[PDB]
């Protein structure tokens, strides 16, 4: 779908854009410069790979973007290290990237998906399996599902897989700013409470599609942190994931819950990536290509939604369901 | 807006 | 093509929101509440309206929405009020609102787009002409198209149309929380800059998509504001601005010019409703339902985007050129 094909044509596209899928030009835009920007997102993988990579390990990378993951692990002195990436725009722009750094000799980029990728593709099951495709939600990009289809092919007992650990949480909150740009009461004697038939309680919406960073504006926390599930890249696959859990939140503060806000923390040994808005203060390329995730709370299922509000110390239970295939959940006070 |  | 089509079988949605269209919620979820909490904006149509509305006069609103504007104008008195709205649930709904207010005999809603509605569904031609169907971009929405339609067919000689004035500005900034989730160097010794050949320096971005606040980060405006064109609803006319334009521009300071903002004022007398991020420090709504719209700029075309770099004192010139009807625009460095 190409991007000159979806511009005016009274409008000038510069050559390097023309033919380029719109779509792909879409994503970079939205969130790669902002990943590739993350210097800590980056110093974490740098770190945790420093750890295993050896003159004689062999490394396998899912999803290459601009090859800068490859790059760490010819850097630090790798065997061989194939990468992955199923855009063909970004595999080429990978490979100059690469030979921009002088790596060609140790880095090759596959154009595919990882679940088309076999084992004579690569000169032996890989030392390191390395991935960054985690989503706003955790597992949002499927991450679990590609890591689990090729470690039960292409990979050994041995193998090292980074990152090792993720959690997703959950926690509820008020916040008035979020609340003034998802409901409405009316404008002085004029009554407009009827749009709210229309408030959507049941999406999951990233705090960058409200236009609003968490970490600049001003919310309570209601409640500790709920822990929704844990996952072992190397062990756990999507259906440990129980399709619904239910949980007893005590709140620890009085308020209204306006949102279940998520946030997730992906660690392997000593090291932490973590998009608790607590922790991304001074991380603004992270709260742009990550941030956090909402979802506006309903206490029943009346005509017009109910708030959902807490007394602290009262116990709340929350009925969390998922979709099949764990990407998308749903929390609702019963 | 972000990921996923 | 409902709300509850789209969504997996395990998650519950109330039926309020279940036979919906999806794009409906979406639309209202994403910019409705802002908007009719924007009480700057209301007070804007209230304080004109007053000076307009008296018992005798007959008005018609296009884009009824929650029926705000409908209800003002009611509230003031008028003699009737009719609506058009495009949105079959949200016509509804305004009804809905129109009935909790008690004002059923005064205000009607239509369902339909303006472009069908004709002289027999008014109890005559109206003395006056009330829309917002403002974009981010001033006629993102097609407000001119619209107005000029109703113009043509509906009104009298002495028709009040409201707003009556729009103009639409661009200045070219340098912001470095923009740059940075914009552009790509690299990460400490690996270069990675042929990302950047991806760079869309064509598209017209909203400051919204790109999950910031122009009232939130450092800028510096590069040059005194550019106008674009000015409207005059009463008499302008879509080829009242010209397909393509030519802007002097005197750089002010010296700096790079990573970005055009782009943002507009409407006025009615001595009435004023501004984008201007100046003017919207303290009015966040404002900001996420209109807010600014950005784009980043390019010098050349060569394999990869050139940055614009301005020395103060020295001229430089643009050229705009604007899509068929309008709603989008292209500033380019000659
Ligand atoms: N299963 C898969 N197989 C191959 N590529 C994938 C994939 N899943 C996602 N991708 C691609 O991988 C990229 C993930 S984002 C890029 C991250 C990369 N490690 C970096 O730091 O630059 C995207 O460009 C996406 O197109
Ligand atoms: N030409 C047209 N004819 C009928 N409805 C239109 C229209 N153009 C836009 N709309 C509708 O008008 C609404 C504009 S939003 C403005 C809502 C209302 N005037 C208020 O001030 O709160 C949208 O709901 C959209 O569905």
């Amino acid at each position: 779908d190409a991007f000159v094909n979806r511009i005016d044509r009274n409008i000038p596209v510069p050559a390097r854009l023309r033919h380029t899928p719109v779509s792909l030009i879409e994503a970079v835009n939205d969130f790669h410069y902002a990943m590739m920007n993350d210097e800590e997102r980056n110093n974490f993988y740098y770190e945790v790979l420093k750890k295993h990579v050896t003159p004689e390990t062999g490394v396998l990378e899912i999803g290459a973007g601009s090859g800068l993951l490859s790059l760490m692990a010819a850097k630090l002195g790798a065997k061989w290290v194939v990468a992955v990436e199923g855009s063909e725009e970004l595999a080429k722009l990978a490979r100059e990237n690469i030979r921009a750094n002088n790596m060609e000799h140790q880095v090759k980029v596959l154009h595919m998906m990882s679940t088309e990728l076999k084992s004579k593709h690569l000169p032996e099951p890989p030392d390191v399996l390395l991935s960054e495709i985690f989503g706003t939600m955790m597992l949002g990009e499927s991450a679990l599902d590609y890591v689990v289809d090729v470690r039960n092919r292409l990979l050994k007992p041995t193998t090292k897989i980074i990152p090792q650990f993720g959690t997703q949480y959950a926690v509820p909150i008020e916040c008035d700013a979020l609340h003034r740009i998802s409901s409405v009461s009316g404008w002085r004697d004029l009554d407009l409470k009827h749009m709210m038939t229309l408030q959507d309680t049941v999406s999951i919406v990233f705090a960058k599609h409200y236009g609003i960073r968490m970490n600049s504006v001003n919310f309570r926390r209601l409640s500790d942190p709920i822990e929704l599930f844990r996952v072992d890249f190397s062990s756990s696959n999507r259906n440990d994931i129980p399709r619904r859990k239910h949980f007893d939140v005590v709140a620890k503060e009085s308020g209204t819950a306006h949102a279940m806000l998520f946030y997730w923390k992906v660690t392997d040994d000593e090291f932490v990536m973590s998009t608790d808005p607590e922790d991304t203060v001074n991380n603004f390329p992270r709260d742009m290509q990550w941030g956090q995730a909402l979802q506006l709370l309903d206490a029943s299922n009346g005509p017009l939604p109910t708030p959902v509000v807490f007394t602290e110390g009262k116990n709340y239970n929350f009925e969390c369901n998922f979709s099949g295939d764990r990407v998308i959940l749903h929390m609702q006070l019963c | 807006s972000g990921r996923g």
